[PDB]
């Protein structure tokens, strides 16, 4: 069971990352005692709900949801209906009405497309929170990918409001594929965690979200870099140096 | 659907841009991102998506929702043969970009910087 | 290295995928 | 959900990156928890994984090592290895081979082939082996070249793996060219990340005497394995300054970071 806990993640960690739904499927399907210490560790790829009142989509995760319900960023709505789903407080709604907006523009400069969404939950000393994004490239028979990403992150506040600490855990999802002549069928898939820690100062001109968005902007700016030119790179070595 | 349009335009899949010339589409239509396909193509240096666009009736000149031409994707965008194929195709290289700063004042790239004198 | 927030309190539910 | 559980094992296994089928498999173990139906369920998946990675045995008394291949497969746990002309039990499990014994109108194009392939994997290949099969495939004469290159360092958590399979359908004065690439990189250094290509080639080629002719299939070989090695490397290239700016762009259209003020 526990050492059954630390196999699973090591053959998480070698099994081909374009596969981690099915993979999770069956592993759990394999040995059903882990469902809930293996979704706890190793991020899915997002799955897209459509909001029923206002007609706009929205990403499924733990921390949205309650029994089978999902809540909307957008109306603040279970689907299926909940009578009493668990929600906000109305000053964390406010919050998380503001993160949406932000992010959904945020999305729009860097992916110019995808899905982005942002809940928010209080914790005893500050609040935590989850960004969500999901970019998919379809539109060709040759060339194929998807970006998921996941940010959790958790703000303590201090100095009677003027500081707070925010500590962040990122996880991007990426895969690429290219069918041509040349190259044949190339495909590259990856997955990364960072975290990060900071300082920042809390004012009416640097509020908590645009902290919050200049942490997961230099983030996913850091992570898209290593992606590229440290792991894939390293790959192309590995290649040249095959033959 | 656009989505899909402006994902096979900035990766160079032609044969998708022919359906969609052939479809009677319209490939002065600003797509629900805010550009142009010529701004999807120039902004990738998708050097045959331009010519194609171009030879189908593209405006080489046309601003999107960034109040930014073609060209100055591909100048952005450091996108040297791009830029060298919509200069010789006539595009106008005095447009000022959404800084105020045309072309040849904004771009940090020597080589293209040659080009816009 | 260090430890993600606890998740919302007060929620019924076992973890699940799809 | 007993047999289920036992197929689940089978495709955790034969999906084992290449230099790393000891630690999935201590995993698919660890978990079935049940060496028994592990045996009796996921002993062809040992075999599928070794003849599908074109696994390489070094056999005692044996300079140049041999490839296990679904070309060399003569049944019931045996192998060939048509070089040294000898076949040998191999435990698919250990990777161990054993009980060499002593094993013909292809002989001369099998030979002459297999003496071109090797000056040139020699050559060409760091660590690279090769093993040329000559056989009846179908009333049609057959060469079949196979190529492995393996480079396994997981103390800095990498492992890749090419392999090559050349198939030529002899029917003279022509050949039938039927050709797969294949290439699988796995780079793991506080990350994840996998690559996994793969390219087939068919096509027609003339013929005449079996030097002549070993001499021109490997210059087609050569050739048509430097274009994919090529056009992989500058394909990622392509891929990082295209294709992964069509999912995030590293900086947005304005090529200014955000002003998250004016957002709020």
């Amino acid at each position: 069971s526990d050492q059954q806990l630390d196999c699973a993640l090591d053959l998480m960690r070698r099994l081909p990352p374009q596969q981690i739904e099915k993979n999770l499927s069956d592993l759990i399907d394999l040995v059903p005692s882990l469902c809930e210490d293996l979704l706890s560790s190793v991020d899915q790829p997002l799955k897209i709900a459509r909001d029923k009142v206002v007609g706009k989509d929205y990403l499924l995760c733990d921390y949205n949801r309650d029994g089978d319900s999902y809540r909307s960023p957008w109306s603040n709505k279970y689907d299926p209906p909940l009578e009493d789903g668990a929600m906000p407080s109305a000053r964390l709604r406010k919050l998380e009405v503001e993160a949406n907006n932000a992010f959904d523009q945020y999305r729009d400069l860097y992916f110019e497309g995808g899905v982005s969404s942002v809940y928010l939950w209080d914790l005893d000393h500050g609040f935590a929170g989850v960004i969500l994004i999901k970019k998919a490239g379809d539109g060709s028979k040759k060339i194929k990918g998807c970006w998921d990403s996941i940010h959790v992150v958790e703000v303590q506040e201090k100095s009677s409001g003027r500081t707070a600490h925010y500590k962040l855990t990122s996880t991007v999802m990426l895969w690429l594929q290219t069918n041509k002549t040349g190259s044949g069928t190339m495909n590259l898939g990856g997955s990364l965690t960072r975290q990060m820690e900071k300082d920042e100062t809390v004012s009416d001109s640097s509020p908590h979200i645009a902290n919050i968005g200049r942490l997961v902007e230099d983030m996913e700016n850091k992570i898209r870099s290593t992606l590229n030119e440290i792991y894939f790179g390293k790959t192309k070595d590995i290649v040249n140096g095959l033959r | 659907c656009d989505k899909e349009f402006m994902w096979a335009l900035k990766n160079g899949d032609l044969d998708e841009v022919k359906d969609y010339v052939a479809k009677g589409e319209d490939v002065n239509r600003t797509l629900e991102g805010g550009r142009k396909p010529l701004h999807y193509a120039a902004d990738c240096g998708q050097l045959e998506i331009l010519e194609f666009l171009l030879l189908k009736g593209a405006d080489i000149n046309a601003p999107d929702k960034h109040h930014i031409t073609p060209l100055l994707s591909a100048v952005y965008e450091g996108h040297v043969s791009c830029v060298k194929l919509l200069l010789s195709k006539g595009a106008d290289k005095t447009v000022k970009g959404p800084d105020g700063l045309t072309a040849f004042e904004a771009t940090d790239n020597q080589a293209i910087k040659a080009l816009l004198q | 290295s260090f430890a993600k927030p606890k998740g919302p309190a007060g929620k019924r539910g076992i973890r699940r995928l799809i | 959900s007993d047999e289920e559980k036992v197929r689940i094992a089978a495709k955790f296994i034969t999906h084992a990156p290449p230099g790393e089928f000891n630690e999935v498999f201590n995993d698919v173990r660890l978990l079935l928890n049940n060496d028994n139906l592990l045996r009796e369920g996921a002993a062809h998946a040992f075999a599928q994984y070794n003849m599908d990675q074109f696994t390489p045995v070094k056999i005692e008394g044996y300079d140049d090592q041999v490839l296990i291949t679904e070309h060399g497969d003569l049944g019931n746990g045996r192998f060939l290895d048509p070089r040294n002309k000898i076949s040998f039990k191999f435990d698919h499990l250990r990777k161990e081979a054993s009980d060499p014994q002593p094993e013909s109108a292809l002989k001369q194009w099998r030979d002459a082939c297999d003496s071109a392939l090797r000056a040139y994997v020699k050559d060409h290949y760091p660590n690279g082996f090769c093993t040329v099969y000559g056989k009846s495939i179908d009333g049609q004469q057959t060469i079949i070249a196979c190529i492995e290159s393996h480079q396994f360092q997981p103390k800095n958590f990498w492992n890749g793996r090419w392999r090559s399979e050349w198939k030529f359908t002899i029917t003279p004065p022509t050949a039938q060219v039927a050709a797969v690439l294949k290439i699988q990189v796995h780079y793991y250094e506080d990350g994840n990340v996998q690559l996994v290509s793969h390219k087939d080639i068919q096509d027609s080629v003339q013929v005449s005497s079996d030097v002549q002719t070993a001499k021109e299939f490997i210059k087609i070989i050569e050739n048509a394995e430097n274009e994919y090695q090529t056009a992989i490397s500058e394909n990622y290239q392509t891929m990082s300054d295209t294709t992964f700016k069509a999912l995030r762009r590293q900086l947005p259209v304005t090529r200014t970071k955000i002003d998250w003020n004016k957002i709020l």
